[PDB]
């Protein structure tokens, strides 16, 4: 119970009091509870009752449980907590399962009243003061403060994690071939050895723990195989993630969709190919929590076949050290790639997928590139290192794309892999002009206000037209030109625009838009044989394109 | 127990809360370095564990000092510095000599062992906290907090500032032509000499360190920086014989956006021969009233900016453009068209040179240059990806501070700045 542990001093932030609320006196069918709790709790010293004092207070509801015996006294710090210095946040990550080193037969280990069992710090127990009402409506109250954590005052996780820590921190010495994990009360203390040795050990490690105020459960020590654990289910040589309920309604909301994309991204890190691209295209309508959300046609489909995916269950390896990383990816289009780290064939430690970021001009490489990006900073954090990476792309296509990108990109170290699709660069632009190829000088403006618009283009051989726009942007017209030109154009030519915008879209190779635009132009594009894109400032006098930039 | 603990007490101004940064995750392999590092500085008493309550905590990295054999920590203390900056820049300031950037030699060389000697302030200790990370949040990672004036703090030069002077106060009498300019951890050696004398003086220097106060330099039987070679100025348009339609537009476009910086720059009979919806690949000898501008531009862009002049209380702005090949231009500015310094960085002895490798050595470069110049670091607008660049910089990284940066995906300017 009471741990001989140091104290972590702690204090209120600077010109602070204790909160000084008081007690609505409520009842005795719970003005009772308390003093019975209270007083047990007073025995094993959890805390103590305090003196006449300018000790401030804290209320102490009760509530009632449905399995049968009796009462929690539930004291509500909130305003304690809002005084409360702040303390190390304590890890807000969760330790990945796909990365405990595989062991034997592990065990594990539910710490008892944790908070309850670590000493408060001596000085700023007075400001866990409180009182219960009389037992009568009268009000001669009861005072006590704690003299352990309080069970949720603001520091709690923190100082029993430390605490916990400096405990196991010389157990673990004198048993360098142990690892135990921690994580809130529970430990993981794990070895592989014969099953019944290993145990005289973890029937040690509980002697250490209650020798020194901790407390631990025991069938001998509580529980089989099946572990639960944030939503996995950690058997003793595999994990996996727990049951997922992909339901089947007459109506979607705003909210129901969180729940059910929200269920479909965790259920990714083992399923493979979870696409789940156009369920969350959806949730941009409107932010409104509850709406009548129509289904689209496509997500339908998309969830049909999410669940056919999940209609048959699939497990999850645990690392080897010894042996390395391999991560494999593969594109599905869209923008949704799909990979799996692994160390043996049909034995993946976890697979998971790569949304498209979003945006409006990205090609495969692009992706690709920031795909193997995504699993190298997290493999770092997994394990520790970064993985021998498979990617769906020769030497020769990448090799082109990044000596030619303005930016510093760095792809690691991978290998090829002969597996459609494979990630190639559709269209290339002639990186000087064509000598016989007819030269579209182009260009296209609309009026922002009637949004109304025409593209065109005048060229050498004297060849003009001009196809009136509506309802478009200025960005349209001005991508309308180019795709005109591509359009009136022979099999290999050469384009003048007066907009950087068009010509960074297409200078960006950028394949699979959506934008049935671009598309068309990129499907042009492809069609052509040779294509030069040239930039000019435009209303700069260019007796050769103050043309197009007069004629439109 | 011990002696007159005299700290220089340190104080954040009014409004400041210490730092509270996310420490990153690091490999497996870095980890254990920090880890051997830390085992024995604790050991050392120069730094110490701490508990929970202790909310503040600054990032800390791994990296080879030049020895791919040992690695040596590098605390990321760009938080705990803007915000104790009314400190090391106001109060016990370092003031910068003007002519440190004339001199022919400089030779950098490294002092931050001369600060584990100095008690850092009781009450100022908890800033300093770093936590060393857990492959896979396993564990808690490790705490840790100073004791000592820690590199990479800009004060811990600040404090340090009468002791150091006072050691080369006898040097610098003697040897009166000398300038010697302390940035942080590196101490900066500026001369005159031979390159060959330069590098005895030097060791005059290093000796004389060496011996008062043992302030241990890290030499290597250091360094060689040459201010005034860095003379890179002029911006060549290609100057030919025979001119397209193409190579023209080309032209006048790269002298167009040109003249958003030079006043004078004329570009109209040349859009003269841009008259006429021609082909692209025509011919068309440069006219008679036509290479005026050739010429009479080419001048206006032989001669330099003028009245570009640097300000002390707007920082640095520095732009990198990857220009192909090992080829990487950039320039340094704080008013946009109005540069202060403008260059190049290149590969050259290394097969094994990638592009984040040179971007880590082109900005180094960049920021040392700066530190010469200016003695501040600039601010650079990085074109890498965040993600990729927050990898693998510590890489090839060796510097002992680190600049401010951001990210960027540019506006083609053919880069109107290479020559070839
Ligand atoms: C509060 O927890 C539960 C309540 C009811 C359960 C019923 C059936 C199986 C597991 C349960 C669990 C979870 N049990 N989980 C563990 O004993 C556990 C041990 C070691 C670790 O590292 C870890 O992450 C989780
Ligand atoms: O071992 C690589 C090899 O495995 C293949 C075919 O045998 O695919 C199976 O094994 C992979 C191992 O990582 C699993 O990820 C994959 O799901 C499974 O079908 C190929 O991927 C490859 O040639
Ligand atoms: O790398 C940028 C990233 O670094 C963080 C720490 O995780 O903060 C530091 O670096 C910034 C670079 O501009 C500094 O401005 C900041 O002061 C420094 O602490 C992140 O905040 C930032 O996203
Ligand atoms: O997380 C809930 C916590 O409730 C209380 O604080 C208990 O003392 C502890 O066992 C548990 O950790
Ligand atoms: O990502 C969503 C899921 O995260 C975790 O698994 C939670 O335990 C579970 O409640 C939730 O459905
Ligand atoms: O070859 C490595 C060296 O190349 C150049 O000198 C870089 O500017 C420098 O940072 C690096 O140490
Ligand atoms: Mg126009």
């Amino acid at each position: 119970p009471i741990s001989p542990i140091e104290t972590v001093p702690v204090k209120l932030k600077p010109g602070m009091d204790g909160p000084k609320v008081k007690q609505w006196p409520l009842t005795e069918e719970k003005i009772k509870a308390l003093v019975e709790i209270c007083t047990e709790m007073e025995k094993e010293g959890k805390i103590s009752k305090i003196g006449p004092e300018n000790p401030y207070n804290t209320p102490v509801f009760a509530i009632k449980k449905k399995d049968s015996t009796k009462w929690r006294k539930l004291v509500d710090f909130r305003e304690l907590n809002k005084r409360t210095q702040d303390f190390w946040e304590v890890q807000l990550g969760i330790p990945h399962p796909a990365g405990l080193k595989k062991k034997k037969s592990v065990t594990v280990l539910d710490v008892g009243d944790a908070y309850f069992s670590v000493p408060l710090d001596e000085d700023f127990r007075k400001y866990t003061a409180f009182t219960i009402p009389s037992i009568n409506n009268e009000t001669p109250g009861i005072r006590y403060q704690y003299n352990v954590l309080p069970q949720g005052w603001k520091g709690s996780p923190a100082i029993f994690q430390s605490s916990m820590t400096k405990i196991l921190e010389p157990f673990k010495k004198q048993n360098p071939d142990i690892v135990i994990y921690q994580y809130m009360d529970d430990l993981y203390v794990g070895s592989d050895l014969e099953i019944g040795q290993h145990r005289t050990k973890i029937e040690e490690l509980r002697q250490h723990l209650l020798r020194w105020g901790l407390t631990t459960p025991d069938k001998k020590h509580q529980k089989e195989p099946p572990f639960l654990w944030m939503g996995y289910e950690l058997h003793p040589d595999k994990w996996t993630v727990q049951p997922i309920v992909l339901p089947e309604k007459d109506s979607w909301t705003v909210n129901d969709i969180q729940k059910l994309v929200g269920k479909l991204n965790w259920a990714s890190q083992i399923y493979p190919g979870i696409k789940v691209r156009q369920l969350s295209k959806l949730l941009r309508g409107t932010k409104a929590l509850t709406e009548v959300i129509p289904l689209t046609e496509e997500a339908e489909l998309e969830l049909a076949e999410n669940r056919e995916i999940l209609k048959e269950p699939v497990h999850g390896v645990y690392y080897d050290p010894s042996k390395d990383l391999i991560a494999e990816i593969q594109k599905q289009g869209q923008g949704q790639w799909t990979y799996q780290i692994y160390q043996e064939p049909f034995k993946n430690l976890k697979t998971g997928k790569y949304a498209r970021m979003r945006g409006a001009h990205t090609n495969d490489v692009k992706q690709l590139t920031e795909a193997v990006q995504k699993i190298t900073t997290e493999s770092i954090v997994i394990w520790g290192k970064t993985p021998k990476f498979k990617l769906p792309i020769q030497k020769e296509t990448w090799e082109t794309w990044w000596t030619e990108y303005w930016q510093a990109t760095w792809i690691p170290e991978w290998e090829f892999v002969n597996t459609p699709p494979l990630v190639k660069l559709w269209y290339q632009l002639e990186k000087e002009p064509i000598v016989g190829a007819e030269t579209f000088y182009v260009d296209g403006a609309a009026n922002r206000e009637t949004k109304l618009g025409k593209a065109g283009y005048v060229t050498n051989k004297g060849r003009q037209k001009v196809v009136p726009l509506t309802n478009t942007t200025n960005q349209k017209t001005e991508l309308q030109a180019i795709y005109l030109a591509l359009q009136d154009s022979g099999l290999e030519v050469n384009i003048v625009t007066d907009s950087q915008y068009a010509l960074g879209i297409i200078q960006a190779q950028p394949d699979k838009s959506e934008s049935e635009l671009v598309n068309q132009i990129i499907e042009q594009l492809i069609k052509k044989e040779k294509v030069y894109l040239a930039w000019v400032p435009a209303h700069k006098g260019i007796g050769g394109n103050e043309q197009v930039d007069k004629l439109v | 127990p011990i002696s007159p603990i005299e700290t220089v007490p340190v104080k954040l101004k009014p409004g400041m809360d210490g730092p509270k940064v996310k420490q990153w995750p690091l490999t497996e392999e870095k980890i254990k370095a920090l880890v051997e590092i830390c085992t024995e500085m604790e050991k050392e008493g120069k730094i110490s564990k701490i508990g929970p309550e202790n909310p503040y905590n600054t990032p800390v990295f791994a990296i080879k000092k030049k020895d791919s054999t040992k690695w040596r920590k590098l605390v990321d203390f760009r938080e705990l510095n803007k915000r104790t900056q009314d400190f090391w820049e106001v109060q016990l300031g370092i003031p910068h000599p003007a002519g440190l950037k004339k001199k022919k030699s400089v030779t950098v060389l490294d002092v931050g062992d001369a600060y584990f000697s100095v008690p850092l302030d009781e009450d100022f200790r908890k800033y300093t906290a770093f936590t060393i990370p857990s492959i896979n949040n396993e564990t808690p990672g490790i705490r840790y907090q100073y004791n000592v004036l820690p590199q990479g703090w800009k004060g811990s030069p600040a404090i340090f500032q009468s002791s150091m002077t006072k050691i080369l106060e006898p040097f610098k009498k003697q040897n009166p032509d000398i300038v010697i300019y302390q940035y942080m951890d590196d101490l900066y050696v500026g001369s005159d000499l031979e390159i060959g004398q330069h590098r005895t003086k030097i060791e005059e220097l290093r000796q004389h360190l060496l011996r008062w106060g043992l302030t241990t330099p890290d030499k290597k039987h250091g360094y060689e920086l040459h201010p005034d070679k860095w003379t890179v100025q002029p911006i060549v348009l290609p100057e030919k014989d025979s001119w397209t339609v193409n190579d023209i537009q080309k032209l006048v476009g790269k002298l167009n956006w040109a003249s958003q910086i030079y006043p004078g720059i004329k570009v109209r009979q040349l859009s003269k021969l841009l008259r006429g919806t021609k082909a692209l690949t025509e011919v068309i000898p440069l006219t008679e009233e036509a290479e005026l501008e050739l010429a009479e531009n080419r001048e206006i862009l032989k001669e330099p900016v003028h009245g570009v002049y640097y300000d002390p209380s707007k920082d640095l702005i520095a732009e990198i453009q990857k220009q192909g090949q090992g080829q990487w231009t950039y320039q340094i500015y704080q008013e946009p068209f109005k540069n202060l310094k403008t260059g190049k960085y290149a590969r050259m002895r290394g097969a094994h040179t990638n592009d984040v490798k040179q971007l880590t050595e082109a900005v180094q470069k960049i920021t040392t240059e700066s530190i010469v110049i200016w003695g501040k670091t600039p601010k650079f607008k990085l074109p890498i990806q965040k993600e990729t660049w927050e990898t693998w910089w510590t890489e090839y990284w060796q510097a002992t501070w680190i600049p401010e940066w951001e990210f960027v995906n540019t506006p083609p300017l053919v880069k109107l700045w290479y020559q070839l």
